[PDB]
RNA sequence: GAACAAUAGUAAGCACAAUCAUAGCACAUAAAAACGUUAGGUCAAGGUGUAGCUUAUGGGUUGGAAAGAAAUGGGCUACA
């Protein structure tokens, strides 16, 4: 069997976002992708640098924003500026989240030495695709 | 204190010119967008997810 | 405060943030203000030398190694030419027990 | 915190390769060259034999950047390859779909 | 929008060539609709090709410690479009370019060839040594 | 062969500032020595790891200045409240293996 | 817990099937392959539960290894 990034089959009752309930090999086929740059296109270079951002950008949203985000982040990368969005729960008020999204701005902005734009999407409860 | 606001759909007069409200790049906020559009690959009830908090 | 996504664009070009359009991969970059005879032609550094001996030979393969380089500036490129007289200099007695006469 | 202590030392490797690099190429610049005295060269070699060895090039060694396995190490992401397909199959690797023809 | 006119003579170019580099091709596709478009209203007279894609694989063990008659294979594609302009000016081009690359999509990269129209360099014009 | 084809040559030679004189294929690698970057200082090479103290020290700060949240660090930390609660700690240096 | 001139079975879920990829079809291959089985493999990818080490089971330098009496699996090159 085939392990790689899957949900298993429950008694049927387990919640499921319509991201974790496809496959890696249905990649580029309906799922589309979750980081979008440059650098593994045929001619290019520092693929490997917008890999290390990518996984601590995962690192840094999941451990900045505790028990609210939603599903996984979505990272674009466009004209030097990242524009990273986040479908988020529903949980703090809006003070403790704009005081987040202006921190987070200027912390990845002034760390990553690099213009940081930041969007989030509230949603009412996760997402589910199959069962429930 | 649980606050839902209705999206700009709601407010949105209809032959209101679109490079107003969208001049620049953006994430697609779903609530901003007076069109409906459904993506993801359908369950086999035959509903694509709508448009709302789709990723 | 922002008026249009415009305005932040503009702010973030004119602060130097922002990049620079239609992009040229030099932009930022001046190069001490340098020209290619800078570049190119090191007899400038190469007077200095014994003329007809082999240490010519060794100098103008170093030179014309240090011609076709674009990964190095005049400066470096002059400390190397400048290693190499202190420490051709540097050794008397080696040049001379060698065999050839060497200045 | 660097994930290991071959990474630290590999660490050490690298910053060190980059300092002792202009002595090496000039060096290693008459060394290498046939026209010149034999006698130049046999200092020349006990010179750069006698740098630090934590300098030279070929004592560095390539891992992945995160889990620090040695080998298996794809040149490009500088990632191991269970880390690699990890990211690529979750989708977080762009561009990378899997293979049909 | 602050405009000036300096008097030197500007810059000619017999052919403006755009590669632009994907891995989907709608966005490709949408992106030569903009540039056609925008090519179109500044009466720049533009073609449009595809050029042939090309496809990486490299493979992958499947497991953590050893099967090796099990591999997992990875691709990566790169899909073509490219812009060929003819007969444009210096300042046409810097608008056009600019009005092109400030809006490029995140997922692809873009690299231009101009070939630009110099008459003839001044110490070989017709002296003879 | 002539010795006008060698004297072209080394015209176009000390013209395009190639090698002129005639040297050796062994020799020549020294001009592709200085021709290039060196192997052990490119950028690809040097800066192969990401500062690793860097991100560890940042994201702890930060979470002890109550902004990042670690829930392995938490995890750890809760487990080893458990671990000598329990009796079996992390020895005071010096004490445990003599005593 | 099925019988179609049908005798107690109905069921959304997930496999297989269907579609995708192999630059048009069709085929083929590729992929896909649930549930469980073999306490199958790996604490040396990494991460951890339990136990241990903490002037050491930790961290560094330097030098040292991988020798064939055989026995065999797989290959390459042949015997023209
Ligand atoms: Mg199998
Ligand atoms: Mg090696
Ligand atoms: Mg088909
Ligand atoms: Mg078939
Ligand atoms: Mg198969
Ligand atoms: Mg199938
Ligand atoms: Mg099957
Ligand atoms: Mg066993
Ligand atoms: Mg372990
Ligand atoms: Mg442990
Ligand atoms: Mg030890
Ligand atoms: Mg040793
Ligand atoms: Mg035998
Ligand atoms: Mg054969
Ligand atoms: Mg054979």
């Amino acid at each position: 069997k085939n392990r790689a990034a899957r949900v298993r089959v429950s008694k049927g009752d387990k919640p499921v976002t319509y991201e974790e309930a496809h496959a890696p090999h249905y990649i580029a086929h309906r799922k589309g992708w979750l980081s979008l740059h440059t650098g593994n296109l045929d001619g290019e270079d520092h693929a490997a640098e917008r890999t290390v951002e990518d996984v601590f950008l995962r690192k840094f949203m999941l451990g900045t924003f505790p028990g609210c985000l939603a599903d996984q982040l979505v990272l674009k990368r466009r004209a030097n500026q990242l524009e990273i969005c986040a479908l988020v729960l529903r949980q703090l008020p809006p003070h403790k989240f704009y005081f987040l999204v202006g921190y987070s701005e200027t912390l990845l902005s002034h760390f990553y030495k690099c213009p940081v734009h930041l969007h989030l999407q509230t949603v009412p409860s996760k997402v589910v695709y199959k069962y429930i | 204190r649980r606050k839902a606001l209705p999206p700009r759909t709601e407010k949105m007069a209809v032959d209101q010119d679109w490079p107003s409200v969208y001049p620049v790049a953006a994430p697609f906020k779903p609530s901003a967008v007076p069109l409906p559009v459904r993506m993801g690959y359908p369950v086999k009830r035959g509903v694509p997810m709508a448009k709302e908090g789709n990723l | 405060p922002f008026q249009n996504g415009f305005e932040e664009m503009i702010q973030w070009t004119k602060e130097g943030k922002l990049w620079e359009f239609p992009i040229n991969n030099e932009a930022g970059f001046d190069d001490d203000g340098s020209e290619f005879h800078e570049h190119i032609f090191l007899d400038k550094y190469l007077q200095d030398f014994p003329k007809q001996g082999p240490i010519r030979h060794f100098m103008e393969l170093v030179t014309c190694g240090l011609s076709k380089n674009p990964y190095l500036s005049v400066k470096q490129k002059v400390e190397h030419i400048e290693w190499f007289r202190n420490y051709f200099n540097e050794k008397r007695v080696i040049l001379k027990e060698s065999g050839i006469q060497l200045n | 915190y660097y994930v290991d202590w071959k990474m630290l030392r590999d660490v050490k490797r690298r910053k060190m390769a980059y300092e002792y690099a202009d002595e090496r190429l000039r060096i290693n610049s008459l060394r290498k060259n046939t026209i010149l005295p034999k006698d130049l060269q046999e200092v020349a070699d006990e010179e750069i034999a006698s740098l630090p060895r934590d300098s030279c090039p070929v004592r560095i060694r390539n891992r992945c950047v995160m889990t620090s396995r040695p080998r298996g190490v794809k040149r490009r992401w500088r990632l191991s390859r269970i880390v690699f397909r990890h990211l690529a199959d979750h989708g977080q690797l762009s561009g990378v779909q899997r293979a049909m023809w | 929008p602050e405009i000036t006119i300096s008097d030197e003579p500007d810059t000619l170019y017999k052919r403006l060539s755009v590669l632009v580099k994907g891995h989907d091709k709608a966005v490709l596709d949408s992106y030569e609709y903009f540039a056609v478009l925008a090519a179109k209203e500044l009466g720049i007279s533009i073609k449009v090709h595809e050029p042939p894609r090309k496809i990486e694989r490299f493979t992958l063990l499947k497991s953590v410690h050893i099967f090796k008659k099990h591999r997992v294979q990875y691709e990566m594609r790169t899909l073509y479009r490219c812009l060929e302009l003819e007969h444009l000016t210096g300042s046409t081009a810097d608008v056009y370019l600019e009005y092109i690359q400030r809006n490029l999509p995140e997922g692809v990269a873009m690299e231009v060839t101009k070939t630009k129209l110099e008459q003839l360099p001044e110490h070989i014009r017709k002296p003879i040594w | 062969l002539s010795e006008y084809a060698v004297r072209m040559s080394r015209l176009s030679a000390r013209l395009f500032g190639e090698v002129a004189r005639p040297t050796d294929s062994k020799s020549m690698k020294v001009v592709k020595l200085f021709s290039e970057q060196p192997l052990a200082k490119r950028k690809e090479t040097y800066d192969w790891y990401p500062n690793h103290n860097t991100y560890f020290a940042l994201m702890g700060t930060l979470r002890f200045l109550g902004l990042y949240r670690d829930e392995h660090q938490d995890f750890r930390d809760e487990q080893l409240r458990l671990k000598k609660l329990r009796g079996k700690g992390k020895p005071r240096k010096g004490e445990g293996k003599r005593a």
